[PDB]
């Protein structure tokens, strides 16, 4: 009989406090005396004006000398109301909003929204689209790890690998511009497949880059992996146990670094990841050094997947073949009545999506990215909620940093793959 | 005082030169009604403005009745501030933050319940219904005992 | 408390006696903090002027007779209090709370019918 | 330029011709019927184990949703965390949806993950403007920020939450932007004023007003009613003739 | 980064005057074949033995060189969007009497900067008052 | 070898837009048989009753 | 943590090894420590890069590569006769994800369906190509141009005059880009 | 705010507006924002209405004529135009003039036509 | 006060009152808007959606003015006061013109008469040529053409020229204004030593620059301010010494003035102005100006006529000088016995770190 039952406050609702069980005491392991003197902490604001590791980050820390007492990240400096805007857009019009969430991982961001909409559309995309999206997925994973690992290396003082690897970014950004017409915000992966087919000379150009990328990974490992300064900066820093990582909502490398073998591409396969072979790097100490080694090995497995996609690329259409969902080819639209109508309706009204809801998750470069979409049967989504892995990771910053040195905070900010378009949305 | 406008209502930060003077702002003492408009964070203006609750009529240009199924809640356009011409580009500026907002309800009791809870003034427009009359194809060819009175053309 | 400086765990009031104590407790913390609020945001008003605003904010909700609604207002008050006593708000946020510092004035509605009519709906 | 001896031009290799491509028509919902029975049985067993709080369950394709009353939030999630046949030890996501036509306008949606069983579950409860929900922060640390987001965007209180404050909106922001009745551009906007030498909030004024093309929605329903896929083990028996 | 043998060779192919002038704008010692000239007077060169993306380059006609001075079709060529230079590009031969005759550079920061305006009439017309005589 | 020729000089006539013959036939493909959007599964709901 | 079923073979790590049991000689261990062998190896890598060709191009004398699909400055196009391609369908105004396009239209003096206002707010436009994809006559296109930074924001409010002039200037690129990519569109 | 011909002429090839809601350039480029400005530097594309009417009439004997703009896939959707009325038929996309040969003598009789006829 | 304003020449201005995007309808030119006071009139007009024409000399100096208005509202014009074309290109579209052009010192290029008398005369002649509705001419307190002081004298003739060419000229006589970026409060609060040949005994009635800017706006709205004259001053008389007392009372620093005698300081003040290239705050006509004492005309309109009540400068010293009071821990007053006792509840060194 809520909420009038609350008008006069009967039957308080049970909290988690009302279910605290006393531990079993048998097996439970857990004057002007100067010991009673209190210690005053000083509270320091870090960011966003004063330089931080990266992004729009106001990090408010309570310190005891050099040690972190409380860590309090203030976010929303990049909260742009993306989730509300999506309710005033068609599904086509909302797709570019996903490029701008994790804005170094554009195609996998648009991949997760395409898969969720495809699920409510009840359509199976063509095999060539599946292989193109998987291929661009691992190209985007390398682009992300190049940004993440190297800028994390640059934050702790290692200038040079960032320069070397961003030329690799330039080469892979050319592939993004060749398929779409953009360096970053491709809007390439759409529900139904991909916008347009790849130009006839792209696969060989990707292959030529693939023959030399292993050396680029190796030269990066020459400066960091065995370097004793790098090890002393990362080993034993930002430790989280396997049990707490699950309870903190950690996904991806932040979870696999603590020993849990789990990859969304393996557990719930999507696109063509069931048709490709790859290994999952897993750490054992749950620290920044293990997470660095997992990400370096993910470079090699991504390249290994890309080579398989180059050889397994099938022929056929790249867009689902129903002009009620995907736009017809321009020659069809100018030729026959049916195609022109379907072109007109898809670009003014949009396609109608059957009502319902779904939670769809992928293994994004920064961990489990998910999207929760509610369809009301119309051409605009009723609700779009985005699950960003960086949001859960930064929410754990206090748990992993309390009691530790202020001089290790830059290491764990970089060990979390943190882009604040993901965090704030 | 029987629909008198309360010229002494406290303002908030969204009160503008285009905000109408309210009659009845919620205080949290109304009988049996949750005072959402008191705690929602919405400006005072929404308790001063009137919403329309209606079933949208079928467009005269189409036979589809999909958009007549639900109840619509819409804000009436004010005398000033709804639109004006921007001198630079000729674009259409607005001071009405509710101009592009509408709410959809399964039943009008739902729409009325939401409007009472937020404190909107509302006006309910009942839908005009069709008057049933049976139609028969054979009536195009009835025998006329007298002067034809009209010449049919299929 | 434990999470951050002025953090208050969200709890329902048990009864109207419980609620009244919290409301008076909330008011007491607010008007006590008024001297600090002035010097912390360099407000160009006396503590008297600030403390009057506190009472009016509590007087807008004096007539509430619903326990659940009070719990909502109490939670809002704690959230506003924490983000003020922690220097999380900026001078722009607190200054916007004082309705006098808008360049169109504080009497932002017409006094009566004929002043609003002569100016054009206010 | 100096070419590599064993790297020939990959464009110069002719490709085998492609002719009449044939792709079968696939209904993507068919592959989930293999587990449709098991998902209903799991939902039914949960309802039998917690009948006091579980009102209904639904199975769509491979997604199982559990519908519960707000008071059972702690008992139900305890069971999903600790039961040996339900080890949903991670909260993937907590969010809300607004339905103004409902008396309880806010639908609270929890998505859980069980790594051990490689499974996911959805739990739905409901809330109001003045009716709180139990916080699950005592069972899941990751839930802390998700509940702050729900409180920030929707105004839903979580009793037992430590430090329930805004996470996304500006300090002193008024309103809950993900409510359907909250307008897209909100109520106010900021600028720098050269007299006050600081930023000032002012009533919102758009040089070009937002243009809502919602009225272009199709005058005809375009999806239809769909297909019933309830398994036979969860449909009632029928009386035989005679 | 030229290297000694590259710079020494290009010096011999171009001379010290040209070498120093090239060092005054591009800051490198480049030599190649003249692909063509655009309407503004920019000279375009190709050399396929250079480093990738350095095989095409422009010598600007104007001391205050700006990237917007490049003729449109040549802009495609130097950015590797096409391989056929405008000298052999048939689409550059279609006669469009409306086409701008002189080159259009970026006019920002000058008094030729583009000024926007409403291109339509007012949506409403007031009455023209006509006091009827008594 | 690299980006040679430039994609802007790929001969347009060579590339063929592919059509899969069940979905793209002119003879034996009625739309309703491949209309998998309108054959979407309804959620299967079980209440306590 | 582990999947249900029996523990993965050899998932459990063997017990830690003591200092005594390390399979690495003292002289090697002491030598690497005092001589910093892996740091010397990393320095040697830099010298190898010091003698490799740099990747730098000398912009604006040289340019990076762009494709026929590249999305830059907007333009309005004509037919070979010079008639406007635009017929005021409003498809680009409807699909625009950012509401950057504003259009007004009536019958022209000759009775043709043409626009009277065609504005693009370049400070609202997200450069996504949706208008160019939605146009049934190839009227709105994105040119390859990207070098049009302006002194004032008002210079980025393009009206129909600015857009038709852009199409007149850039037409040979616009036709070449359409020529190369139209088979894939 | 404009004395020069670029500031008054609606287009280089047409002085007058070609639609009723078109703002005349003389009023559009007037006001404070056009004070210290070069007017020849302003974008002034040619009027499309004047250019299309220089196009000669494409004569045909067939009653129905197809038009797609002439670019194949690079033009507009293919439409079919009826030439049975004794007048110049115009494509509703590209504005191209078409006429049947049956009406040539009456069209040649006409004092002035919308299109050159030759 | 309404949606209709009819201008001197009759133009009806249907106005939509609001903020940045609204329609104020007025087109204003503000000469000398790049100075201390020009920011408060430009800001007030632009934020009401009025078009403000800003003639400028240095581009980097006027950059802050654009923020006031919406797109297309603040318009900049390159101008020289001896370029007539530039003055009247900036004015021919305006319905109100503010003349805020003044200078307290002579320069190599402009005598006080060149910038004030000849400056006004070119502007006022432009105003009458295009029939601008309101020409508000800003002047000085003590403006009198019979004064020995060239400042006051050249502000006197320019009043007479403006009123002759344009009889409806509105003259505003502000007293020395304080406020943000003023030359009263911060000059006292900042410079280590002042060369004042009068022991800071000159008296005047300081008025907030904000109120002067607001007053200028209020004259636009009422047509009754044309052909009028406005002395604009604060409530209470002060002297440079008494205001310096307030300044010192707020920044905890002691003022030190050398006070060289007039026959020696005045020629030196001339030399410094002719060899240093900036406003030194010191010049021959400025030393003479400090012996003069602000005398308020009794036959001139005041803030009363505009519905305003000026605030006293002592109400504003703390606000405007707060960022200049030291806040180092070294400078707090000694700890109370309450403070001495609580210190013994804390450890004051981390021995483990
Ligand atoms: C500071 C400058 C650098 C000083 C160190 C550089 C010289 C290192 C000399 C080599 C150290 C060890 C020498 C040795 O005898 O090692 C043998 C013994 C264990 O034998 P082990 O190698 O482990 O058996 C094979 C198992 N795989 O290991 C041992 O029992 C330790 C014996 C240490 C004896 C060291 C004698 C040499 C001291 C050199 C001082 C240099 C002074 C000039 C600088
Ligand atoms: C010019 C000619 C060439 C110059 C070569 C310069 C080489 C680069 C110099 C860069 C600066 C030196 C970097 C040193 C890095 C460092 O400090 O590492 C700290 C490391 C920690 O070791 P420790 O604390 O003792 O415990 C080890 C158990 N995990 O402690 C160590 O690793 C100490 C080992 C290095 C000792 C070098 C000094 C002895 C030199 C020979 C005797
Ligand atoms: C390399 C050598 C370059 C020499 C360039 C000489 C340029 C200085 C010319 C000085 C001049 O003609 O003006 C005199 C000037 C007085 O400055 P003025 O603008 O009149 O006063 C403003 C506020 N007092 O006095 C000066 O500012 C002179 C400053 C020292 C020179
Ligand atoms: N401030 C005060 O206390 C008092 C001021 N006044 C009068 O008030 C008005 C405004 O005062 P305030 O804003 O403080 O003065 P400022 O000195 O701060 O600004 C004066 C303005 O005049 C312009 N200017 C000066 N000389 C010339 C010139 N030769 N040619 C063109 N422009 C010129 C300046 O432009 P630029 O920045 O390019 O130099 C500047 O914008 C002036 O008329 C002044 O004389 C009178 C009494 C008291
Ligand atoms: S540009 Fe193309 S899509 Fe937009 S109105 Fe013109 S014809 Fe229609
Ligand atoms: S590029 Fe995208 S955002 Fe820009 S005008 Fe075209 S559709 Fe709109
Ligand atoms: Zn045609």
């Amino acid at each position: 009989a809520e909420p009038q039952d609350g008008f006069q406050g009967t039957r308080l609702i049970p909290t988690g406090a009302d279910f605290q069980s006393p531990p079993d005491p048998f097996i439970d392991e857990g004057e002007d005396s100067v010991e009673g003197r209190k210690v005053r902490h000083y509270t320091v604001n870090f960011g966003p004006q004063h330089p931080a590791a990266h992004g729009v980050l106001r990090l408010i820390l309570e310190l005891n000398g050099e040690e972190i007492v409380r860590a309090d990240p203030h976010v929303g400096l990049l909260h742009r109301g993306t989730e509300k805007l999506c309710e005033y857009k068609t599904y086509m019009q909302a797709l570019p909003y996903f490029d701008r969430l994790d804005y170094v991982s554009m195609m996998t961001n648009e991949q997760v929204f395409s898969l969720a909409v495809e699920k409510l559309l009840n359509i199976e995309i063509p095999p060539r689209a599946k292989f193109i999206r998987t291929m661009f997925g691992e190209i985007t994973r390398i682009l992300n790890h190049l940004m993440s690992v190297l800028s994390h290396a640059m934050d702790v003082g290692a200038l040079t690998p960032f320069l070397w690897g961003f030329e690799e970014r330039e080469k892979l950004m050319e592939f993004y511009e060749r398929v779409s017409g953009a360096r970053l915000h491709a809007a390439y992966v759409r529900p139904g497949g991909v916008h347009q087919d790849i130009p006839v000379g792209l696969l060989d150009d990707i292959y030529q880059w693939a023959t030399q990328f292993g050396d680029r990974i190796d030269e990066t490992e020459e400066m960091l992996t065995d370097n004793r300064i790098w090890i002393n900066r990362l080993k034993g820093v930002g430790v989280v146990s396997a049990a707490d990582a699950l309870n903190l909502s950690f996904t991806g490398v932040m979870l696999r670094g603590s020993g849990v073998p789990w990859d969304v591409r393996k557990s719930s396969p999507y696109d063509a990841y069931d048709q490709v072979e790859f290994d999952v790097p897993v750490g054992i100490n749950g620290d920044c050094y293990d997470r660095y080694l997992c990400r370096m090995e993910e470079f090699r497995q991504s390249l290994r997947i890309i080579h398989q996609c180059l050889n397994k690329m099938p022929a056929g259409p790249v867009r689902y073949e129903d002009y009620k969902i995907t736009p017809p080819p321009r020659a069809a639209m100018k030729e026959n009545m049916e195609a022109l109508i379907h072109h007109f309706l898809l670009f003014t009204k949009g396609y109608a999506v059957p009502p319902g809801d779904t939670y769809t998750a992928i293994e994004a470069p920064k961990g489990e990215m998910g999207v929760y979409v509610v369809s009301d049967g119309s051409e605009r989504p009723y609700r779009v909620h985005i699950r960003a892995p960086g949001f859960a990771h930064l929410s754990g910053f206090d748990h992993i940093t309390r009691g530790h040195l202020l001089a290790d905070a830059v290491a764990v900010i970089g060990t979390m793959d943190l882009v604040f378009g993901e965090v704030d949305r | 005082p029987r629909n008198a406008p309360d010229y002494n209502v406290p303002i908030d930060i969204a009160t503008s030169t285009f905000t109408p003077v309210p009659k009845n702002v919620q205080d949290g003492s109304e009988e049996n009604v949750v005072p959402a408009g008191l705690i929602s964070g919405a400006p005072m203006e929404l308790q001063a403005r009137t919403v329309r609750i209606y079933k949208p009529a079928k467009p005269a240009t189409q036979s589809g009745e999909k958009n007549t199924q639900l109840w619509r809640m819409d804000w009436d356009v004010l005398g000033k501030g709804h639109r004006w011409e921007n001198p630079l580009m000729g674009w259409q500026s607005s001071a009405d933050f509710m101009q592009g907002t509408h709410l959809t309800f399964k039943t009008k009791e739902d729409a009325i319940a939401f409007a009472e809870k937020q404190g909107y003034e509302y006006f309910v427009q009942e839908p005009n219904e069709r008057h049933f009359r049976p139609k028969a194809y054979a009536n195009n060819f009835l025998y006329s005992p007298g002067k034809l009175k009209h010449i049919r053309t299929k | 408390v434990q999470p951050t400086k002025f953090a208050v765990t969200v709890r329902q009031s048990r009864n109207w006696a419980d609620a009244k104590q919290r409301v008076i407790a909330a008011y007491r913390a607010w008007i006590r903090a008024a001297p600090e609020i002035q010097t912390m945001y360099s407000i160009p008003f006396p503590v008297s002027h600030i403390r009057t605003r506190i009472r009016q904010e509590f007087e807008r909700h004096r007539y509430v007779n619903k326990l659940n609604v009070v719990d909502v207002l109490l939670q809002q008050s704690n959230a506003d209090f924490q983000e003020t006593m922690n220097f999380w708000r900026q001078q722009s946020h607190v200054m916007a709370f004082f309705k006098e510092e808008h360049f169109r004035g504080e009497k932002r509605l017409p006094s009566n019918f004929i002043t609003g009519f002569l100016e054009g709906r206010n | 330029v100096a070419l590599p001896k064993d790297a020939p031009n990959p464009r110069a290799i002719p490709r085998e011709p492609v002719g009449e491509i044939k792709q079968a028509l696939v209904n993507p919902a068919d592959k989930y019927q293999s587990k449709a029975d098991n998902l209903h049985k799991y939902g039914a067993w949960l309802m039998s184990c917690l009948p006091k709080y579980i009102q209904q369950f639904s199975v769509w394709k491979d997604e199982l949703t559990i519908y519960i009353c707000p008071t059972g939030v702690i008992p139900v999630f305890s069971f999903l965390k600790y039961n040996t046949n339900a080890e949903f030890t991670q909260v993937s996501d907590i969010t809300a949806v607004d339905f103004p036509t409902r008396e309880m306008r806010f639908e609270i949606v929890y998505n859980l993950l069980s790594v051990r069983h490689n499974a996911r579950i959805r739990v739905k409860t409901y809330a109001d403007e003045v009716t709180p929900v139990p916080s699950i922060t005592s069972l899941y640390m990751g839930a802390n920020w998700y509940e702050r987001e729900v409180y920030d965007m929707f105004g839903v209180l979580f009793v037992g939450h430590p430090d329930l404050r805004r996470i996304m909106t500006d300090y002193g922001f008024e309103g809950h932007p993900l409510r359907k009745d909250f307008p897209l551009t909100g109520y106010t906007e900021i600028r720098y004023d050269e007299e006050k030498k600081r930023i000032v909030v002012e009533p919102l004024e758009l040089t070009q007003a937002f243009r809502n093309f919602e009225g272009g929605s199709s005058a005809w329903d375009q999806v239809g009613p769909g297909i019933d896929r309830t398994p036979d083990t969860f449909k009632l028996p029928t009386p035989k003739p005679e | 980064m030229s290297y000694p043998t590259r710079t020494l060779a290009n010096l011999r192919k171009i001379g010290l005057k040209e070498y120093f002038r090239q060092l005054l704008y591009i800051g490198d010692t480049k030599y190649g074949e003249l692909v063509g000239v655009d309407k503004f007077g920019n000279k375009f060169y190709e050399n396929k033995e250079e480093l990738p993306l350095r095989t095409r380059w422009v010598d600007y006609a104007k001391h205050d060189y700006d990237a917007a001075h490049i003729e449109p079709m040549w802009h495609a060529w130097i950015s590797y969007q096409v391989d056929t230079p405008p000298t052999r590009e048939p689409l550059t031969q279609i006669e469009r009497p409306w086409a701008p005759k002189e080159h259009v550079p970026n006019r920002s920061f000058t008094r030729g900067a583009y000024k926007p305006y409403n291109t339509t009439q007012p949506k409403i017309q007031s009455w023209e008052p006509k006091a009827a005589p008594r | 070898y690299n980006r040679n020729p430039s994609p802007g000089d790929n001969p347009p006539l060579e590339y063929t837009d592919p059509v899969t013959i069940p979905a793209g036939d002119i003879a034996d493909n009625p739309y309703w048989k491949r209309d998998f959007r309108r054959n979407y599964p309804r959620p299967s709901v079980i209440a306590q009753a | 943590a582990t999947p249900a079923g029996p523990p993965p073979k050899n998932f459990r790590l063997p017990p830690p090894k003591n200092w005594d049991e390390e399979s690495e000689s003292t002289i090697d261990k002491v030598g690497k420590y005092f001589l910093m062998t892996e740091m010397l190896r990393g320095m040697y890598v830099l010298l190898e890069q010091f003698f490799r060709p740099p990747y730098t191009i000398y912009y604006p004398f040289e340019k990076g590569p762009i494709s026929p699909r590249f999305r830059g400055e907007h333009a309005l196009r004509r037919y070979p006769s010079g008639e406007e391609r635009c017929i005021a369908c409003k498809l680009c105004e409807a699909v625009c994800p950012a509401q950057a396009i504003t259009i007004e239209a009536e019958e022209r003096a000759d009775g043709s369906r043409r626009t009277t206002r065609y504005d693009i707010d370049m400070t609202k436009c997200i450069y996504c190509g949706f208008c160019q994809e939605s146009c049934p006559v190839d009227a709105i296109v994105e040119s390859p141009n990207a070098e049009y930074a302006t002194e004032t924001r008002e210079e980025l409010l393009y009206n129909k005059e600015k857009l038709l002039a852009n199409g007149d200037k850039w037409e040979p690129e616009l036709a070449a880009a359409i020529r190369a990519d139209a088979p894939y569109r | 705010t404009g004395r020069p011909a670029s500031a008054v002429m609606q287009a280089p090839n047409r002085a007058e507006v070609w639609s009723r809601s078109q703002r005349p350039r003389s009023e559009a480029m007037a006001g404070p924002r056009f004070e210290q400005t070069d007017f020849d530097a302003q974008p002034r594309p040619w009027a499309a209405i004047e250019l299309i009417h220089k196009q000669p009439v494409r004569w045909t004997h067939d009653r129905i004529v197809a038009c797609d703009g002439g670019g194949g896939p690079h033009g507009h959707p293919k439409i079919y135009i009826n030439t049975d009325k004794p007048e110049i038929a115009t494509c509703n996309y590209c504005g191209l003039p078409f006429a049947n040969e049956h009406h040539r003598k009456y069209l040649e009789s006409l004092p002035q036509t919308s299109y050159p006829l030759n | 006060i309404s949606d209709i304003h009819i201008t001197r020449t009759g133009k009806p201005l249907i106005r939509i009152q609001g903020g940045r995007s609204s329609l104020g309808e007025h087109t204003a030119t503000v000469f000398g808007a790049t100075g201390q006071l020009g920011r408060y009139i430009v800001n007030r007009l632009a934020r009401q959606g009025c078009t403000v024409i800003v003639p400028y000399r240095e581009e980097m100096a006027k950059r802050h003015l654009k923020v006031s208005g919406d797109l297309g509202r603040v318009i900049f014009m390159e101008f020289d006061l001896r370029n007539t074309q530039s003055i009247e290109e900036s004015v021919r579209h305006s319905d109100v013109v503010y003349n805020l052009i003044g200078r307290d010192y002579p320069t190599k290029n402009f005598s006080l008469a060149d910038v004030h008398i000849e400056g006004t005369e070119r502007i006022v002649e432009a105003v009458a040529k295009y029939d601008v509705d309101r020409f508000i001419q800003v002047s000085t307190y003590n403006a009198n053409p019979d004064s020995t002081c060239e400042f006051f004298r050249t502000k006197g003739i320019a009043e007479k020229v403006a009123r002759h060419v344009f009889p409806e000229t509105t003259i505003v006589r502000p007293a020395p204004m304080f406020g943000f970026e003023d030359r009263l409060l911060l000059k006292l609060a900042s410079v280590t030593n002042l060369f004042t040949s009068n022991h800071m005994r000159e008296k005047f009635w300081p008025v907030h620059v904000n109120e002067v800017g607001e007053a200028l706006e209020r004259m636009l709205y009422d047509d009754s301010t044309a052909g009028q004259t406005f002395e604009l001053y604060g409530p209470r008389q002060y002297s440079m010494a008494q205001i310096a007392e307030l300044v010192d009372r707020e920044i905890y620093k002691k003022r030190r003035h050398i006070n060289l005698p007039k026959p020696i300081l005045q020629p030196l003040a001339e030399l410094i102005n002719r060899v240093l290239w900036w406003d030194t705050g010191l010049s021959r006509d400025q030393v003479e100006r400090e012996f003069h004492d602000q005398v308020i005309d009794p036959t001139a309109k005041t803030f009363k006529d505009l519905g305003m009540e000026p605030t006293d400068i002592s109400k504003w010293t703390y606000h405007y000088l707060l960022p200049y009071r030291p806040s180092t821990y070294y400078d707090l007053p000694p700890s109370t016995e309450k403070e001495m006792r609580e210190e013994r509840k804390y450890l004051h060194v981390l021995d483990d770190q």
